[PDB]
RNA sequence: GGUUCGUUCCAUGGAAUUAACGUAAACCCUUGCUUUAUUUGUAAAUAUUAUAAAGCAGUUCACCUUUAUAUAGGAAAUGAU
């Protein structure tokens, strides 16, 4: 069965610093990781995901109708956990090479900020904000922020589930609004057919997610309250955690291949 | 007797008696098998024997001349019972695939029936119902 | 200088009980490679050099073992699996290991000498029959025909011999393109003019290489090799058997 | 292998396939090896010589 | 067309993207929870076990007779009842008689016996070759030639032996003997298959060469000396007793080469050896006084 | 049990592993080609008949079909030769 593993530095018992109390964090990953998982186990309880690994259940079950309420569980695990493992206790010191390419697709440190920070908030629904790696086979590296919904996942081989513009508020009469509509009718019948509209190369290497923010109510709703006033909220919350994120770690699963 | 004679029970008595003594008389014996010390004291285990075999179910009292005394007995358990009037009311439960591969046999030491229907390393299955029925029944 | 008290005689090989020792431990150390390096990626076999493998009797002789076709067929599976590994990715282990499997063989090669063509432009043809021999001199002319320095009326008295002597010229359409000046030798009638069919024709092709496939379909590039038996002794000739009296 | 067969590949350590043009003047011609004038050289190349 | 020249491209960056696929593999595969793995199919060859349990023999379906109708009457002994129409083996019985050859093939490595490992049937190869190799001895996965025993001289005519000593170090001055020798035949077999495989067995009774064999609800266990009785005809069953027997050889393998290093052999030369060294010496005599 | 011109080859057998002879292979004549030699044979000749020493060549390649996936077979003046 799939049981809950430790986090990194003992967040559990002590927790962040600035960023969530060791209440909010028992809340948000052992009283939630757990209930999860639970509902996880059930699911593959007696099929040929008893034992395979959360990611390995994602990308098998992207696709199948019939498999959709086991990838939210199981791509619900993998994306929670992603988000506490690239946390540090003490805020970190940007590396020069991950401050380089930054720089080089974003402008600015400052101006990813405000894109994931404000793409978290212009999201208004639980989710997840990723900091993906595309690299073509022609093209150089390239980081872009990519934005997933309830429990889409970033990877390639699950782009059936890349969850990322909600159809509700997107999908319209207006110009822009068909355009969606087209994109939207496009993909479910290449989709279906078996048809790729943006080839990909072999292995899913074309996206790495680097670094995740998980928007759900759960993990910021005790710790920064609702956010009535300006106050905390949802807004502070991911102020503070572009404080605590692992650049040192980020740089290490980017593989920013060296060419200056 | 088409069949062979195989003396496999006797290959350390065949084989050290060979070996007490030298085929020139008058010399000592040469040194015997690598292997006749090693199973000197493991010696093999009595076969062809037929005895009372285990009794899953209460012989015929009435019978005065029973036949097939050494014949192994069918094995039945009150779920049979149970098992056959479930899944012939629910026949389309056996669609539901089941795997009946084991794992490590450990399966029976996280089933504690007093809870509910959901157990550990099982699926939620006719077995299910059956076990928790027998709990309740008993 | 004294042999050691302790001694007992061990096979080397595991396979030693086996029908074919040699031919396993080489057959067992494919399958721990491949197991090892299974892992690594492949390429499609469009994009596979082709490598000439060995045979089951190179094998045999190689290994001096009695090797099953069934179970080198197998055997062979491999070397074709392992083969298609990346070249760069694939380690310096196979690479030896399959160097071992390759057919180095290189058939004898026997090229004909082109008939070439005079400065005067004749080309000289050479045929042959039961046992008669001619020799052809194609040239470009009007379409006279020689034969020993008699006309071809005057040499053959059969209408039939003469249109086989060249009916190179004639299925091709040629017979007012080329004068030919034939010498023949030894045989008969029919002999002598079906040799010459094939002494117009090799010579022709030496003009126009490219009326062979016509020159097939039409029976003149073909060498007839059919030959008078010998008389046999205790028979009235090559197979006629004297009178057998059963009595 | 007794009872194994051979099969017929050229054998190019042969003198007949090694050397396609038996002429002195072409294969003393610098045509390989850097200046094997002597055709003593030559034969000491493919012969075993005792002196 | 350049259609092929595109195709290079994906040929050529094969190496690339392997590499990095493999490096974000290590990443991303154990992020979100630990999972159980309570049973990998390989794990009977990789690691396999030193002893089994009983619930170790019914996972692998050691316990699955064969039809009630296809039953030799004699090994009812070992038979616990009858389910799905097919006769149980019991699970007690197999456990203890397993234990039982363990010991066998561990004292026969231990007094440094040559130990044969046959498993003939066709997914029985990568079982038996890796049970030989733990206990450093021969294998046979095909068909064993009739005669191979009682007619060595025949058939193990021309294969090589060689001569070591406690160690295992090959001893240089039996040239003379390796050539003018009886080929060696095996101090203990253990069989994976009794019932597909009686020839061997029985030139093994001739020979007075002990036997372990797998004996399922239909094979003769008078044809092996230590009985266990257990399913042969699944794979996972078979990777199973092999697997500890394997273990039972490399164990005693490991005693005799440990006493070895303290300068105590736990064995004596063999006859044929030994009768060497009076004949060799004899010519050392001979020369002694001329 | 198949297969082969063939106890040939493959698979298989609760008994096989091998040896000799025949068989086969090879040899002699014959067929195509390569090199060598040119009189007493060759019209001439920039070498092509003949003469005769050695070497190479086939069921080889292509096509079609193909069992148990192990060993193959067929087509015959209109694929090559
Ligand atoms: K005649
Ligand atoms: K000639
Ligand atoms: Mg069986
Ligand atoms: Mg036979
Ligand atoms: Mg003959
Ligand atoms: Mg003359």
């Amino acid at each position: 069965q799939h049981y809950l593993m430790p986090l990194r530095d003992n967040f559990e018992q002590e927790g962040i610093r600035n960023f969530l109390s060791p209440g909010s964090v028992n809340m948000a990953y052992t009283e939630y990781q757990t209930f999860i998982l639970e509902k996880l186990n059930a699911l593959v309880v007696g099929t040929d995901f008893e034992q395979k690994d959360t990611k390995s259940i994602v990308l098998a079950t992207a696709r199948d109708p019939e498999l959709a309420h086991v990838f939210n569980h199981a791509s619900m695990a993998h994306n929670n956990h992603f988000f506490f493992d690239h946390l540090s206790p003490v805020p970190v010191k940007m590396g020069d090479k991950l401050f380089y390419h930054i720089n080089e697709n974003f402008g600015s440190v400052d101006t990813l900020r405000d894109e994931m920070i404000g793409t978290a908030v212009s999201m208004f629904g639980p989710g997840f904000v990723w900091l993906v790696r595309t690299q073509l086979p022609g093209q150089p590296v390239a980081l872009r922020v990519m934005a997933t919904y309830l429990a889409g996942s970033p990877y390639p081989g699950a782009h059936w589930r890349r969850q990322e513009m909600d159809a509700q508020t997107s999908i319209g009469s207006s110009p822009q609004g068909l355009s969606n509509g087209q994109r939207f009718f496009e993909r479910s019948a290449a989709g279906f057919k078996g048809n790729k509209l943006e080839p990909t190369a072999p292995g899913g290497t074309d996206l790495i997610p680097i670094l995740c923010l998980n928007t759900w109510e759960y993990a910021w709703l005790r710790e920064y309250g609702t956010g009535v006033g300006g106050m905390g909220g949802k807004l502070a919350y991911a102020q503070s955690w572009w404080n605590m994120i692992d650049w040192a770690k980020v740089e290490e699963e980017a593989r920013l291949e060296t060419r200056i | 007797g088409k069949g062979r004679i195989f003396q496999a029970a006797k290959v350390y008595q065949r084989a050290s008696e060979a070996a007490a003594t030298n085929i020139v008389s008058g010399l000592p014996p040469r040194n015997p098998p690598l292997w006749l010390k090693a199973i000197e004291s493991i010696p093999p285990a009595e076969i062809n024997t037929r005895p009372y075999p285990i009794q899953h179910s209460p012989p015929n009292p009435r019978a005065r001349k029973p036949r097939n005394l050494f014949r192994p007995t069918k094995i039945v358990y009150p779920e049979d019972e149970l098992r056959r009037d479930f899944y012939r009311d629910h026949p389309w439960e056996l669609a539901r695939p089941r795997m009946i591969i084991e794992l490590d046999g450990k399966d029976a030491r996280f089933l504690d029936w007093s809870k509910g229907l959901r157990q550990r390393g099982i699926p939620l299955s006719g077995e299910s119902v059956v076990q928790r029925q027998l709990w309740l029944m008993e | 200088f004294k042999l050691h008290p302790y001694a007992r005689a061990v096979p080397v090989s595991p396979s030693y009980f086996t029908r074919t020792p040699r031919f396993y431990d080489n057959y067992l150390s494919l399958e721990k490679l491949m197991e090892e390096y299974e892992d690594l990626p492949v390429i499609p076999a469009t994009a596979v050099e082709r490598v000439a493998w060995k045979t089951l009797e190179d094998i045999r002789k190689e290994l001096g073992e009695q090797v099953k076709a069934s179970e080198f067929a197998r055997c062979l599976a491999l070397v074709k699996r392992l083969n298609s590994i990346h070249p760069d990715l694939k380690p310096q282990e196979i690479k030896d290991v399959l160097d071992s499997f390759r057919r180095n063989v290189q058939p004898f090669t026997n090229v004909a000498k082109p008939i070439p063509i005079d400065q005067f432009g004749r080309a000289c043809g050479v045929g042959k029959r039961k046992a008669s021999s001619a020799r052809a001199f194609v040239v470009e002319g009007t379409g006279e025909v020689l034969v020993n320095g008699k006309t071809l009326a005057e040499y053959f008295g059969r209408v039939h011999d003469r249109e086989s002597a060249v009916w190179a010229l004639r299925a091709t359409n040629r017979i007012d393109k080329y004068n030919v000046w034939v010498k023949v030798e030894g045989g008969g009638t029919t002999g002598q003019a079906e040799a010459i069919t094939l002494a117009i024709a090799k010579a022709l092709l030496a003009h126009e290489p490219a009326l062979k496939p016509a020159l097939r379909r039409a029976g003149c590039v073909t060498r007839d090799p059919r030959k008078v038996e010998r008389k046999k002794h205790g028979h009235v000739k090559a197979r006629k058997m004297p009178t057998w009296v059963k009595r | 292998q007794e009872k194994a067969s051979l099969i017929k590949s050229v054998d190019w350590n042969l003198l007949e396939n090694k050397f396609k043009n038996l002429n002195l003047s072409f294969i003393l011609n610098d045509a390989s090896y850097a200046e094997r004038n002597n055709l003593s050289e030559l034969l000491n190349k493919l012969y075993y010589n005792v002196l | 067309d350049e259609e092929a020249l595109k195709l290079k491209q994906q040929i050529e960056a094969i190496p690339g993207n392997f590499k990095l696929f493999k490096q974000t593999k290590a990443q991303t595969q154990k992020l979100g929870a630990g999972v159980e793995v309570r049973y990998i199919p390989e794990q009977y060859l990789r690691n396999p076990p030193s002893d089994a349990s009983l619930e170790d023999l019914m996972a692998a379906q050691a316990h699955m007779g064969h039809n009630t109708s296809l039953w030799n009457p004699a090994n009812a002994r070992y038979i616990y009842g009858v389910r799905q129409g097919i006769h149980i083996i019991s699970l007690e019985t197999t456990a203890t008689h397993l234990r039982r050859a363990a010991r066998v093939v561990e004292e026969v490595a231990y007094r440094g016996g040559l130990i044969l490992f046959v498993g003939t049937r066709p997914g029985q190869r990568p079982i038996v070759v890796r049970a030989a190799e733990l206990a450093k001895a021969c294998h046979l996965f095909t068909k064993w030639r009739p005669g191979t025993i009682t007619n060595r001289e025949q058939l193990l005519g021309g294969v090589p032996l060689t001569v070591v000593d406690e160690l295992d170090r090959p001893l240089s001055g039996f040239e003379d003997h390796l050539h003018d020798r009886r080929p060696l035949a095996p101090d203990l077999v253990v069989c994976l298959n009794p019932k597909e495989n009686m020839t061997l067995l029985y030139e093994c009774s001739l020979a007075k060469i002990p036997t372990i064999g797998i004996i399922d609800t239909n094979t003769n266990p008078s044809w092996v000396t230590y009985q266990i009785p257990a399913n042969d005809d699944s794979l996972r069953a078979t990777a199973l007793i092999s697997g500890v027997l394997g273990r039972a050889g490399e164990r005693g393998q490991k005693r005799r080469l440990e006493a070895a290093q303290r300068g105590v052999v736990t064995w004596k030369t063999p006859a044929d050896v030994q009768g060497y060294f009076e004949l060799a010496s004899a010519r050392a005599a001979d020369a002694r006084r001329r």
